[PDB]
């Protein structure tokens, strides 16, 4: 249950439309991309500091 | 600002339905025995 | 629009809205109370307090 | 609440009064003065301070209701006014010259808008500053908001030679400088400093959300004060 | 007071009406379901 | 590796395990606060990191280079003084934490300063990235 | 920024608003950022440099004692954040610093 | 024959009620109904909310595109600070819903309700002779409750960063909270977690030791619930049976003998874990994190190597540099 | 092509009723059931 | 439209809840 | 806004008051082992 | 925006671009920071090297630092987005 | 936006079992009704 599709679909459509549940889903964003270089090392994630999420990127 | 209140209508009611209520419990209070008991609480009412 | 309730809303005397709207057009800047949201809302509240009624006789 | 009133107050007491965004203007006892303009003396325009009222936006143009609380006027605007072409114009270089207010038209829609006057090259009539002259130009707006994927849908970028450009306006988010027009009066100026008072019309674009909406153009038409002193 | 109220009567429904209960809402249902579907 | 630059020419010196201890604790005690991490929490256009260092002009890739900004701080041009807003000998009345250190003392921090870019690399002045 | 060349009432943040000074919710002139939720905040290092519109900016430009300075760039390290086991800075900072508030 | 006063206040402190009202029901009832009201229409129907302060408002009702997953009362705007902010401070009405007013107003009147709750289960401990310490074990979820709505606010100094009354807004405010204080580190917050944890298994226990040994008072063709008789004299279980199922199954005085003793134990465990997460989150407030292991092992050079601890460093920093976005014009988060 | 929302009417009005009816005669069983 | 089914069911479950505390099974002590 | 201020400043008043009013009504008297 | 083909001179590559890029990338050339650079940003906008010559109010010994560095700098055309973020640009590590 | 078949989903799984508890409930007080 990672994701409700309206709710996607309404904030690709209107960016100014945000919830919770939004915020949410950046925050997974952000653990996963931040997480994934040192957590699985196995796979050799090399994430420029560019592709990494964050708040003030965007 | 004392209690917020910044217009000197507002305590109008702030005083006044404490003083009623104080009223109908000075009629409950003046019903009452009032004289000194030793006990850790008064039985009569 | 399919409206029902809202022409005999409208019909003696309630037309502004809560939403700052007329259903002559015009723009209300100051609703009132007896708006359609109010209306709604009073019927509703009557609704609950008829079933206590009910409830108790 | 002119300048003697707001230098005479302290910040204790104009905390949380809403006293401080009045754009304090001159007094009737201190009005009737004029301002020259030698040409030697470089002079600057200071303390250039507006407080809009009746926010309309056309949508006809219909009054709003404000949704922030006393963050609409601009305060303490300074820049060099310069002999150009004749005249001499007002270049906007320093200040509080934003405010990012939003406002809400009366059918339950916000329409937010940045109030400003950023790089305006108004020139105003005559050679002296007196009671009846008008102050008026052209500023640019910049954008509500500052600076290629819809990560929700990662199927929606499989579709083949076409993918995710149905989204694409949102997802281009695009800088766009609009421009508005500031048309300010001056009522009253004070002869023995070089503060003026009056009041000022402006019509400017509200948020594009980085080019994702159609800017509705806002129309403010409030008070304006400023002081003229050395450049 | 509150509790026994005389006018406490029992529900019947056997089982003949039952059968034709079921069957006027099913074919009620057939008959309406094409012109509530369009 | 205990071996850092210590002159502007080339030469390198060989720093005692003491020393480095004691540097590492005196920059965790007097410039932690503002050079955790090899960063900068009050100016983050600069940094620790041996690029910003040995770019600048003078170039702070050495030991007396570092001795000297922690006596006379310039800014990155060099120009214009900041004894006024950085810790220096100088200003020991300004900031009272410096009155303690000795020469020593900027010994030890500059060998600390130098040591760390070569000690978990990537990791030093690069902020909270390489955490 | 004053001093480096950077002309701070005119710089429009990332949402349009003050980036380092903002209007206050009451009308005043108040330091810009996430900072403006501490907008009440009366310090000695700062009453002065303080008109009855909030922060004056030819006061700010003018009437610095170096004083006031020292104690600026005192406060601004020592922030009250803090660890049990007294780790300084926020909880994603690396063990080097050595610092909770009293 | 008795004065009016009286009379009220026989009604008000009357056992014959229904529901009991008490003189902290006086105080609980119009707060509790004031707040619930205001959090059904506001849940079902409100704009939305500027939380951030910088004009990005955040939906949360129903009629504005949620679901009751995503449906929240935003918490108020960061503009607002723990400035007060009730109806009457806001210029307009809509003024106060674009600001978040709602949720202060939801708050205040939950927290007093709540602590009028905790009065009037003592009240009517009182009044039927019972003894009065069921509201101090309600204690414990009202000062959670106060630490997330009321405390934290005032520690990060604003009613935006209190937990938002709804599922997601609480989930995002969990993601916040471990970010910015690492709270699964703070043994606080370990001890409310072995709190809630012991208080699951030692219900199942009790649940499961009571049930196991119930006396033989029915038919096979009937529930067991009915051998217990509403107000009987005896005993509906065994406890001599219990105790001796659990002694011979970890140890012979592993077990209590005492069936009071026990029942304090499980209204002692939960309650202590409860208040002190509770007081975690209140020390939180004023950024007395959780422990911090970070960098903590290195090598004979010096170079970091990374624990476990090192790698909740990354996903906090992850959380951290994502959330409240374009809300932070600085390096720092102080 | 065809109204959505009218599967709910139509298995909604089937089922109501339906319910109302097999309550009915379950409860009328079950009582002349106690009554031998 | 979804709303109205949100609505539905939370004013479902506090009716449940009001009938369940009002109009509950009064507990009386048997003979036994 | 002025109106509902008094409003609620009158209802907050009367609430608390007979809250306060109430448990000066010798209270701990109301107990079922009096008398 | 999503395409911008003129960012890899905002501190991505050596050749950098006045009056789109950050302050912060004129700390790679050494003796352009925090002076000299700060008289960049003021006077932003320029047609092309020269015209930065020219109109910025530059000292003898801060025109042989930019004659230092002439091949590594350019002047692009302005892009808003990029202009009023050239002294923050939100970057701080 | 939000998908259809979902309100049939949602109301039917609400309904049903309500459906059964109710007729199970009325089954039995008239149960005990005509034991009296
Ligand atoms: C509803 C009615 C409830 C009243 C509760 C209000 C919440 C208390 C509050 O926001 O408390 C904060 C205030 C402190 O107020 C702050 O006071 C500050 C005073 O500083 C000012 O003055 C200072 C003077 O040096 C400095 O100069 C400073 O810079 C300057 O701003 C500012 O005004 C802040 O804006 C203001 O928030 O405390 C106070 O008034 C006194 C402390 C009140 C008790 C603390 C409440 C504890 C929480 C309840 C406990 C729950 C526990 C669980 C129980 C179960
Ligand atoms: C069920 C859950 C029950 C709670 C379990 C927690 C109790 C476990 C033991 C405490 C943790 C431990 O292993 O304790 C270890 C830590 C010691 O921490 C050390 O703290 C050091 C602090 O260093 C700092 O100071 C150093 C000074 O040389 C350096 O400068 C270094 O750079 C700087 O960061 C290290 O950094 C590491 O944090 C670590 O080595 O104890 C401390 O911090 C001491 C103070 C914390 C006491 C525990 C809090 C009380 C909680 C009681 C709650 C009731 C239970
Ligand atoms: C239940 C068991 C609790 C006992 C914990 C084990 C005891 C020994 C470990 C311990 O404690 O740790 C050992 C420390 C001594 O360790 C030294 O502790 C120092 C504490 O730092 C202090 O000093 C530093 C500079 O000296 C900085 O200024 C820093 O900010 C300041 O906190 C540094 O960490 C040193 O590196 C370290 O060597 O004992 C201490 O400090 C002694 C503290 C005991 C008194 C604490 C009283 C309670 C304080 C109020 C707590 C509020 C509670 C709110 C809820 C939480
Ligand atoms: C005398 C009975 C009556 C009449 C004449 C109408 C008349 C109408 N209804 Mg209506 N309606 C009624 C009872 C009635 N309604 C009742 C009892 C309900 C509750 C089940 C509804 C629920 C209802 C809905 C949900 C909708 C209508 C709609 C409509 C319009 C088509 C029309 C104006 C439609 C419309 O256009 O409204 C916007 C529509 O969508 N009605
Ligand atoms: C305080 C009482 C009150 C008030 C002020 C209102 C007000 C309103 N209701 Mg309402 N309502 C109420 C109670 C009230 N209601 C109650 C208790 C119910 C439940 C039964 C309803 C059920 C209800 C519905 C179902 C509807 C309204 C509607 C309305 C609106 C339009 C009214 C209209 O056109 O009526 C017109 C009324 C009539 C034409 C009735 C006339 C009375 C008959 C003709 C009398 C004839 C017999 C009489 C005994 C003759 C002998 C006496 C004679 C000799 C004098 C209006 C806002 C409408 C609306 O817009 O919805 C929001 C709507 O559809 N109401
Ligand atoms: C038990 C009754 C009760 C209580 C205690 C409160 C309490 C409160 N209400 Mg409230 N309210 C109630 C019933 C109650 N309400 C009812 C029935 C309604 C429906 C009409 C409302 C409608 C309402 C609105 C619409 C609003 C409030 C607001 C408030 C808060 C502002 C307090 C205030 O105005 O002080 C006035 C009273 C005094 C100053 C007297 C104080 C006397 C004490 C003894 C002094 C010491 C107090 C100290 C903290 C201890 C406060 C938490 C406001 C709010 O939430 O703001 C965020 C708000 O906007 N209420
Ligand atoms: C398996 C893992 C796990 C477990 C078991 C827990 C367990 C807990 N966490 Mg936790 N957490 C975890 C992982 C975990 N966490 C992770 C991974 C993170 C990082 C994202 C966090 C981040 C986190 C935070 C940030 C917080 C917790 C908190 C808590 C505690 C919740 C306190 C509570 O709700 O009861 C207490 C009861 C209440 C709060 C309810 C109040 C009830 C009021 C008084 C009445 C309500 C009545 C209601 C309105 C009406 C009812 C209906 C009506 C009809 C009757 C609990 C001990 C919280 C805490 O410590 O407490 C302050 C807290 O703030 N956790
Ligand atoms: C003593 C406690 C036991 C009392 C028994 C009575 C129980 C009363 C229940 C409390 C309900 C009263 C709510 C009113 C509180 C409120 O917010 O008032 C809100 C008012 C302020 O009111 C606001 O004021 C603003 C000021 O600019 C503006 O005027 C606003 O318009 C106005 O609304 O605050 C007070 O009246 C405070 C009075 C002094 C109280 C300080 C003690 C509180 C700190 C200790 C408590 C925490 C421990
Ligand atoms: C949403 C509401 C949908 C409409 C349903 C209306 C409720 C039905 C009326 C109440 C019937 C009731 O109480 O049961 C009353 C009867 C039970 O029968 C009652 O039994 C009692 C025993 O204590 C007494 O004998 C009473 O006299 C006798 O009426 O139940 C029925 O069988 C009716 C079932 C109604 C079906 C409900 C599902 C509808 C969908
Ligand atoms: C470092 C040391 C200094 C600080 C530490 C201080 C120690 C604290 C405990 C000592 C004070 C309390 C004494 C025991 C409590 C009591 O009421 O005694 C009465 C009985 C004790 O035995 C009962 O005692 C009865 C006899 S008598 O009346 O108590 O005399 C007897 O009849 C009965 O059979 C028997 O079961 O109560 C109990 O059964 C509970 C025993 C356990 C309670 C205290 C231990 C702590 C448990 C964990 C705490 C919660 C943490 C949860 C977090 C997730
Ligand atoms: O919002 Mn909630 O947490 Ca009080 O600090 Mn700053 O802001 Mn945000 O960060 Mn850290
Ligand atoms: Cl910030």
């Amino acid at each position: 249950a990672y994701d409700f599709v309206s709710q996607e679909l309404r904030a690709a459509e209107d960016p100014e439309f945000e919830t919770f549940y939004t915020k949410n889903i950046l925050l997974n964003e952000g653990i996963r991309s931040w997480m994934a270089a040192q957590d699985q090392p196995h796979e050799n994630f090399i994430f420029p500091e560019e592709v990494l999420p964050r708040g003030n990127a965007l | 600002e004392a209690l917020g209140i910044d217009d000197t209508r507002l305590i109008v009611p702030v005083i006044l339905i404490p003083v009623i209520t104080f009223i109908l419990y000075a009629g409950f209070a003046s019903e009452q025995d009032n004289e000194d008991f030793f006990d850790t609480y008064d039985q009569r009412r | 629009q399919g409206m029902f309730v809202m022409p005999f809303m409208a019909r003696i005397g309630v037309t502004d809205s809560w939403g700052g709207w007329s259903v002559t057009g015009e723009s209300v800047a100051n609703p009132g109370f007896w708006s359609f949201e109010g209306v709604a809302l009073a019927h509703i509240g009557l609704s609950g307090l008829l079933f206590l009624a009910a409830v108790w006789h | 609440i002119t300048t003697e009133d707001i230098r005479g107050l302290t910040y204790s007491q104009v905390k949380g009064t809403g006293l401080a965004n009045r754009c304090p203007e001159v007094s009737e006892q201190n009005a009737g003065g004029t301002i020259k303009f030698a040409d030697d003396k470089k002079y600057k325009v200071t303390e250039l301070c507006l407080e809009p009222k009746s926010f309309q936006i056309e949508e006809e143009f219909v009054d709003t209701k404000l949704m922030t609380r006393a963050t609409y006027s601009l305060t303490g605007i300074e820049g060099p006014i310069v002999f150009k072409d004749g005249g001499l114009t007002f270049l906007e270089k320093g200040g509080i010259d934003y405010a990012a207010t939003t406002v809400q038209l009366p059918g339950g829609e916000r329409v937010p808008f940045l109030f400003t006057i950023k790089e305006l090259e108004g020139k105003f009539s005559s050679s002296q500053v007196s009671a009846g002259t008008e102050l008026g130009g052209n500023f640019k707006t910049p954008s509500y908001r500052t600076g290629d994927m819809a990560v929700a849908l990662p199927g929606l970028e499989a579709d083949g030679g076409e993918g995710q450009d149905e989204l694409f306006a949102e997802t281009n988010k695009v800088f766009q400088v609009t421009d508005g027009s500031i048309e300010m009066a001056f009522n009253r100026v004070d002869g023995t400093n070089g503060e003026f008072s009056g009041v000022f019309v402006s019509e400017q674009l509200s948020d594009t959300d980085m080019g994702s909406k159609a800017p509705k153009k806002v129309l403010l038409k409030g008070i304006v004060f400023g002081k003229i002193e050395e450049q | 007071m509150s509790g026994p109220n005389p006018n406490k009567q029992p529900v019947e429904l056997n089982r003949t009406s039952l059968f034709w209960g079921l069957l006027l809402i099913f074919v009620l249902a057939v008959l309406f379901s094409s012109y509530f579907f369009n | 590796t205990r071996t850092v630059p210590l002159d502007s020419s080339g030469t390198t010196v060989i720093l005692t395990p003491e020393q480095v201890k004691r540097g590492k604790r005196l920059f965790n005690s007097s410039c932690g606060n503002c050079h955790v991490g090899g960063i900068t929490k009050t100016n983050p256009n600069l940094g620790l990191e041996p690029d910003a260092l040995s770019l600048a002009t003078p170039a702070r890739d050495n030991i007396d280079a570092l001795v000297d900004y922690m006596k006379n701080p310039t800014t990155y041009d060099g120009l214009e003084s900041i004894a006024e807003l950085h810790p220096s000998v100088k200003s020991a009345d300004i900031f009272p934490k410096m009155r303690s250190l000795s020469d020593e003392d900027l010994f030890a921090i500059g060998g600390h300063i130098l040591l760390q870019p070569k000690l978990s690399s990537e990791k030093w002045g690069g902020g909270k990235i390489y955490y | 920024d004053q001093r480096l060349g950077a002309n701070v009432s005119s710089a429009q943040g990332p949402t349009g608003l003050g980036k380092y000074l903002m209007r206050s919710p009451s009308g005043e002139i108040i330091l810009g950022g996430e900072t403006q939720r501490f907008w009440d905040l009366r310090a000695p290092w700062i009453e002065p440099l303080r008109g009855p519109n909030g922060l004056d900016l030819n006061k700010i430009k003018n009437d610095i004692q170096p004083w006031q300075e020292r104690r600026a760039a005192e406060y601004m390290t020592h922030a009250p954040l803090g660890s049990l086991n007294s780790v300084g800075g926020v909880a994603t900072e690396i063990n080097s610093v050595n610092y909770v508030s009293p | 024959s008795a004065s009016a006063w009286e009379r009220f206040c026989s009604w008000i402190t009357s056992t014959d009620n229904r529901l009991y009202i008490g003189w902290f029901g006086v105080l609980m009832i119009p707060t509790l109904l004031t707040a619930t009201t205001v959090y059904i229409i506001a849940f079902v129907a409100a704009p939305p909310v500027d939380i951030d302060g910088i004009r990005e408002p955040v939906a949360g009702s129903l009629l504005y595109g949620n679901n009751i997953i995503t449906g929240a009362v935003i918490p108020s705007s960061a503009s607002i600070g723990i400035h007060f902010y009730p109806i009457w401070e806001a210029a307009s009405l809509d003024e106060w819903l674009y600001n978040g007013g709602p949720y202060q107003l939801i708050v205040d009147h939950f927290l007093l309700g709540v602590c009028g709750w905790i009065g009037r289960e003592w009240e009517f401990s009182y009044r039927l002779g019972m003894r009065p310490w069921i509201s101090v074990a309600f204690t414990a979820p009202v000062a959670a409750a106060s630490a997330v709505f009321l405390v934290y606010p005032i520690g990060q100094g604003s009613f935006s960063d209190g937990m938002p009354l709804g599922i997601s807004g609480t989930f995002n405010f969990m993601l916040v909270f471990q970010a910015e204080h690492n709270i699964l580190m703070h043994p606080f917050h370990q001890l409310g977690v072995a709190g809630v944890f012991g208080g699951s298994l030692f219900s199942a226990m009790h649940g499961s030791l009571v049930t196991s040994s119930l006396i033989r008072e029915t038919t096979e063709n009937e529930s067991a619930n009915y051998g217990y008789k509403f107000g009987q004299e005896e005993e509906t279980y065994n406890i001599v049976a219990a105790h001796g199922y659990f002694g011979r199954l970890i140890f012979q005085y592993a077990s209590f003998n005492n069936s009071r003793a026990l029942h304090f134990f499980l209204g002692l465990w939960p309650v202590v874990g409860i208040w002190f997460t509770a007081l975690g989150v209140m020390t939180m407030a004023f950024n007395l994190n959780g422990f911090n292991f970070n960098q903590s092992v290195v090598d004979s050079q010096g170079r970091v190597i990374n624990t476990w601890a090192d790698i909740l460093n990354r996903a906090n920093l992850g959380m951290e540099v994502m959330h409240e976005r374009n809300a932070h014009n600085f390096p720092l988060d102080l | 092509n065809v109204s959505v929302a009218a599967y709910l009417a139509v298995l909604l009005g089937t089922f109501i009723p339906v319910v109302f009816l097999l309550t009915l005669y379950i409860q009328s069983e079950s009582r002349k059931a106690a009554e031998t | 439209m979804e709303t109205l089914v949100y609505v539905f069911l939370l004013a479902g479950t506090l009716g449940v809840i009001f009938f369940a505390v009002f109009f509950r099974d009064p507990p009386r002590i048997a003979k036994k | 806004m002025f109106t509902l201020k008094i409003v609620v400043y009158t209802t907050v008043t009367f609430f608390v008051s007979l809250f306060t009013f109430g448990f000066l009504s010798n209270d701990a008297s109301r107990n079922p082992n009096r008398k | 925006n999503v395409e911008y083909p003129n960012v890899p001179y905002l501190g991505g590559s050596d050749i950098i671009d006045v009056n789109n890029a950050n302050v912060r990338v004129y700390t790679r050339l050494p003796g352009m920071y925090p002076a000299i650079a700060k008289k960049i940003i003021k006077r932003a906008p320029y047609k092309d090297i020269n015209e930065m010559l020219e109109k910025g109010d530059f000292t003898a010994a801060e025109k042989d630092i930019l004659d230092k560095y002439l091949p590594n700098l350019t002047a692009l055309e302005p892009a808003p987005e990029y202009v009023i973020d050239n002294i923050n640009n939100g970057l701080y590590r």
